């Protein structure tokens, strides 16, 4: 009479690693490194905006591409590669910092700044901002002299942020293709634009000169921005080449922004994104994208790390 | 037609548990799983899994740009930092899994020994180890007797006379 | 009025040591702590503590500003780096404690087994395990005999005749 | 006769975590994560300066708030929220980098640079730097033309660092409220300031224009700085709107700087600080402040991580 | 002129293996190494080494400059990040080595126990533990008999009568 | 008759650390932290260039020191402390970013940009760029007016990158010692240089003024650079003080750059470098240099971490 103590075993053994052995068979194992990607932006539960052809910074200035998003609201913001911040050729100074701010803004609320002008044209328009006909940035004013080559009067405009949140202020400096064009628009002589706050001080001069044609145009407008503290005031002093703001922007709340090239899905619920889609996983690690954002498993180099969920596999003696 | 326990071989027929009993008597041969040892191992392994599922509440946002590449210097600093961090997590992950797997294997071996040692203490002086993870029982042990061993209702006092006799000569 | 050892239950009366002896003879019942096993466990646990007290000589200084906030881009890079590092240390800390605690528990169990196995080897053929962490001694063992077991001065040769007799019948 | 082997146990069991179990009871445990904060700056053994209303950068330029600290010496430097680097409204370019330098300087030693002037006023003063009466930055010279609207002569001043340590040099550019004010102070025409070294080259033009009133003033002075290598020379070329240094600064040794809003204590001995006080602990981790500086335990998210200092607790069978 | 095994002392004469046998009989005294136990330990230790040799394919490049020092702010951020990372690897390294060493020591102790327990199961009822890691063999065991124990060809059935006799009286 | 089970032991025991003990003896141990440095740059298998007195950025502009490296090719690039990017005193804007680019370029391929000039001198030379006689940067053109004090005609030069790789473009702005010298070289009046691309827009004005003599000269040339995308165009608009490029640069492939002060060795094969030599090791950690580059073991603070390669050492009872 005999009684034996034993343990189960299989022929279906899977290899894992330990401190000592490499490829020691265990009865059962599971993966810890996620590799399964969902090639969509799972947006269920999240108020989502797909900017498409609108560049994120364009939502503040307002090229025609961004007219739907001038006061957008979102929990999830999606930039697209085709997006452009600009109609009339140009770029923002400190662009990325501004992008990072808008990605978590929750969208923007616009408010008029109340600038009034005399002895000056404000209807500066271009063929590059076609809206029905020739037009310009929706939130901005292209100020000219009055007739042609006429002198641009020195002006000083101020705006106080009477709200409890900081105000996002944007202005542009216009660089003509030639000093001949600059004079035709703003008059002769050197041009200066000064922007003063109570924690900010900068200055600007235009740089007329030939540049490669972008959108058929060789001129450039470069945008600058600041955040205005509550009850603080910004003051603009200028005499030409100045692209004035019409409205200020206020951040709505909280959001997250991503860059993607896959469709959106409002059925799937996700919380970790990358340009190629959504990672939904309870696994601690992932090998899909090192730059994935949101609440994600940590990125690792390895495509597979098997965790033993069973004892060492010892085949029965036949 | 001999049977053997742990120590060179597991049982591919034990399909209702991790650890178990296999006997042979006049009634024939049988195999049954031990619950308490099986559940202890299962509770510990599943305990590891839950610990590794505990998600992070840390949210991270974009720090560079894959459409409009950031400035070179700050971009190289960022890449250098991320790659440094990826090396750290790759290391951590590798070590964590290797460490847990070594422990999983060891605690499983531990449960096997504990089950063997328990049975040995049940049988007292009425049995001897054959060296393959089995016990030679020196008295008649029918199916009911075998079952009594499995549910710890085996009273060694009942068979001791008969067993010591058969052992000593 | 039975006594039992480790294996389902510790002793809330053992208040002068971690590991100990509990006997019953004609003189009654008694409990005493074993020094060598207790000190080994204490030396190992305190050894862990010292290792975790070994302070760092690395000094860190301010890299941003909480009165006058630094520039957005460099500020977000810094926050991203710090938060990444905090995740790493939070992970390390969690794992370190879980790992050490598992080891602390296991080495404590180890000391218990080692003490039990030592006593078993002292008693030779003069005793049998009851399966509750105790030994049934098959000869008369007064308090002096019990004390001899605790300080390893027990000579099994002295009681072997009497013990084998009582065991065999 | 019977002998049993056992282990101690309590009813006072404390829960800890392992690889497998969560809340397994052990006989004894201790905390590894420090949460006990001392709401003071424990400064015993450390030569400490509490700048109070003096901003750290003000110690170099010398507004009235910083007159006590113009040549301060310390092991521990404490910035306060009320501190201001400035009397006449303005700010430093690359301010934070300069702060980080001064926080570990051990204080500053000042030395005259020996600039002499002719055909020019140097007594530029303001109501914003009240010291008895109207005054100016103690270490600087506000240079004017001579009378009013008169031309400011082109000047060139140089200074060699004849010491073995690098010299901290600071100058200011003055931006008037209007071109009318700039002309009244420095004369008509464009104004230029050039600063040349043997590893540094920068240039400056003023930007006159209306700005919000700070301290009752709409003008701004922005300060610039460099570190001058031993035996190297700085040269200043300018014709107005230039705020000249009178003395250079030399770093004394080694220190550490903090920002705090709690009192100082010279009885307590500490080595890890944050804005809310001092962390004194032998524990490896802490959950008080992620930005704590000095020699600190590592910051973690968790408020508690209990380390077993005893065996698994197994209650006696009653 | 007594011999002793593990349990207070190793053997500085065992120079051809990690684990081994030492006997004394009428033929005298002898010492031989056990292959299977020695190789298992060696295979596991060398297994650790290979794991720690597995090189990284991550290449890193210069991010600052030691001839022309970079800008202060970005330079301090970089130094802060590197020093933070060095603290992490110094921690990891210290823990890894301490952890592996604890495991190396424990698995080595494990192999010793496994060898002892195997021999105990070979000898069945024909021997008794002396408590120093040895077995008192209660029958005549010449060199050939000793060798049979070392290569697991020892049949306890052959000596059982003689052994039980000598044990019981 | 007796059989004993035992384990080996030595008197030659070495101490290691565990979770619990500190200095527990084991039979055998090995080091995990590399401290053995090879004070050479082991270059076998790698095409290596030792720039010596040539600064890396000088390979693009071409001071006499860099004439051998104007189109260099390498897998391993070595900067030396004696290296200089410059003959005529000056420095690059965003220098380090440019260095990091060239360190992994694999060397540079130069291509003529095809600028032609009329009514202007191009033979601007200096004593500081001695090549046989007075000369200038080999890849650049120092443009002057024509005679002396004569007016510098407004010019506009463009260049398209017709290749499939981005082009490295470099230009210089010349800052004269005085407005008298600037006028003598480029004529009176303000001078402007505009540089336009299709993702880049910058502007430049010169800053004449006295500066400390470097190489006997008080003038400064500061270089600026951009990367030109394929089929994109750069345009230069200027009227003086402009240092024009003659050739553009294209990156060859892949390389790695180091800074070192030890000799080169083409016999040794290495893959981890620092300024003091080469680290060749299979060990996971090293304590030689925290800034070591290439494929390296991780740097640690500790000089020694011993790994047990044997069991616990227990001396025999004598
Ligand atoms: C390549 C080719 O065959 N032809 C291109 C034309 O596309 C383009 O022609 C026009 O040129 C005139 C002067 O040269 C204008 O610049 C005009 O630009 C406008 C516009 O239509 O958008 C005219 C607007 O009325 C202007 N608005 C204001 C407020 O001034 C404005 C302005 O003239 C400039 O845009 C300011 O930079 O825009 C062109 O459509 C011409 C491109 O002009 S440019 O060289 O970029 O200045 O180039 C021809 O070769
Ligand atoms: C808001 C209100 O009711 N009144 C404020 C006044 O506080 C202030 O009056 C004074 O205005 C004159 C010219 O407008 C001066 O700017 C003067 O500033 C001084 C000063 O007292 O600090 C005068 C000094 O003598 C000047 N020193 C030198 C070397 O020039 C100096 C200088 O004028 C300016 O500070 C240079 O920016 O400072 C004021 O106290 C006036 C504020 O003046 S400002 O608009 O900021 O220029 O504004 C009234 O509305
Ligand atoms: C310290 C001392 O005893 N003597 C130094 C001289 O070394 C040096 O003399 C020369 O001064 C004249 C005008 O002052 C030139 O600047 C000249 O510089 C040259 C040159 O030789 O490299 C002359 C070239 O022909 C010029 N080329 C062009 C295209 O203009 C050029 C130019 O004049 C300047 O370099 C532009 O900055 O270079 C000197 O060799 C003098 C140094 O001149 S400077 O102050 O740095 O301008 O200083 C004496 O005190
Ligand atoms: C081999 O190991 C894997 C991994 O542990 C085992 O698969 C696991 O099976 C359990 C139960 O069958 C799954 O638990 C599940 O939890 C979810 C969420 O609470 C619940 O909705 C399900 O109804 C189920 O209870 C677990 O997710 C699953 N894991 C994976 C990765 O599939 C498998 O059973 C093991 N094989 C053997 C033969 O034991
Ligand atoms: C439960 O665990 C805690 C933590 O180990 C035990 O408290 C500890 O007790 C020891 C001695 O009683 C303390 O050591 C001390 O060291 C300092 C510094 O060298 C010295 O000045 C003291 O005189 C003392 O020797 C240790 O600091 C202390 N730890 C804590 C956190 O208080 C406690 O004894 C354990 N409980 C039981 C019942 O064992
Ligand atoms: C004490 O531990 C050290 C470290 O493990 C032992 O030294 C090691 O000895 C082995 C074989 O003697 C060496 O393996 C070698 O591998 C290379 C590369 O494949 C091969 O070319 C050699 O021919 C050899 O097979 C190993 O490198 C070496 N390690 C070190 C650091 O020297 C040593 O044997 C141990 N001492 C005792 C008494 O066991
Ligand atoms: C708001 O601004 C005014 C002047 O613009 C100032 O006097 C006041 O102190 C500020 N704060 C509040 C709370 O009114
Ligand atoms: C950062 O890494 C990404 C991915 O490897 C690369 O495309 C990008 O060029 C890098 N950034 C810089 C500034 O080189
Ligand atoms: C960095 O984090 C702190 C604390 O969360 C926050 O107050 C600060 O705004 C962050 N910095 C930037 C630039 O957003
Ligand atoms: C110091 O400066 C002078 C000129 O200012 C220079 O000639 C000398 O080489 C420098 N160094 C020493 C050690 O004198
Ligand atoms: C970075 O650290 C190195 C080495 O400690 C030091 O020489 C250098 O000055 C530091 N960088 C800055 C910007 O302080
Ligand atoms: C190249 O440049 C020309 C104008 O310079 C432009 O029309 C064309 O779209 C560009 N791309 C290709 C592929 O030709």
């Amino acid at each position: 009479d005999k009684i034996c103590l034993g343990h189960h075993a299989v022929s279906n053994g899977t290899k894992v690693n330990t401190l000592t052995e490499r490829g020691v068979e265990v009865v059962n194992a599971t993966e810890t490194v996620e590799r399964t990607n969902i090639p969509r932006i799972c947006s269920k539960g999240k108020r989502t905006v797909d900017l498409g052809q609108c560049g994120l910074l364009g939502t503040i200035t307002g090229p025609p591409q961004c007219d739907q998003f001038l006061e957008f609201s979102a929990d999830l913001i999606i930039e697209r590669r085709e997006g452009s911040d600009v109609c009339y050729p140009g770029k923002f100074v400190n662009e990325e910092a501004l992008r990072q701010i808008l990605r978590e803004s929750g969208g923007i609320d616009k408010e008029a700044m109340g600038f009034t002008y005399s002895g000056i044209r404000t209807n500066g328009a271009t063929s590059a901002c076609r809206r029905s006909g020739s037009s310009f940035y929706a939130e901005m004013k292209w100020l000219l002299s009055n007739t042609d080559n006429a002198a641009f009067p020195q002006m000083t405009k101020s705006y106080k942020n009477t709200r409890k949140s900081p105000a996002l202020i944007v202005w542009g400096i216009h660089h003509s293709v030639s000093t001949a064009e600059q004079t035709k628009l703003y008059g002769s002589g050197n041009k200066l634009v000064t922007v003063g706050s109570s924690n900010y001080q900068q200055s600007f001069v235009p740089s007329p000169g030939a540049r490669p044609q972008v959108n058929g145009l060789s001129g450039r407008i470069d945008f600058h921005w600041l955040m205005l503290n509550p009850n603080d005031t910004v003051t603009f002093s200028f005499n030409g080449a100045f692209i004035a703001p019409d409205r200020a922007s206020f951040l709505r709340g909280k959001s997250m922004g991503i860059q993607s090239g896959v469709q959106v899905d409002a059925n799937c619920e996700g919380d970790c994104y990358h340009s190629g889609g959504t990672i939904i996983s309870n696994l601690p690690f992932q090998n899909i994208d090192s730059r994935a954002v949101g609440k994600c498993p940590r990125y690792v180099k390895q495509r597979s790390l098997l965790l033993a969920t069973g004892m060492k596999n010892v085949p029965e003696i036949p | 037609g001999a049977i053997a326990g742990f120590i060179e071989n597991g049982w591919e027929g034990l399909i209702d548990g991790w650890y178990g009993f296999r006997h042979q008597n006049a009634q024939g041969e049988g195999t049954a799983a031990d619950y308490k040892s099986t559940q202890s191992a299962i509770d510990q392994i599943t305990g590891k899994l839950n610990r590794l599922i505990e998600k992070t509440n840390q949210q991270f946002e974009l720090i560079d740009n894959e459409f409009n590449e950031v400035e070179k210097q700050i971009g190289n600093v960022i890449n250098w930092t991320r790659d440094s961090i990826t090396e750290v997590w790759s290391y951590n992950a590798e070590l964590l899994v290797a460490m847990e797997n070594q422990h999983t294997i060891d605690l499983a071996d531990s449960e096997m020994d504990k089950l063997y040692e328990r049975v040995k203490r049940q049988l007292r002086e009425n049995a001897e180890e054959d060296g393959t993870g089995c016990f030679e029982i020196f008295h008649k042990c029918d199916d009911d007797c075998m079952a009594s061993i499995r549910n710890n209702t085996y009273d060694h006092s009942k068979y001791r006379e008969e067993a010591m006799q058969n052992r000593i000569q």
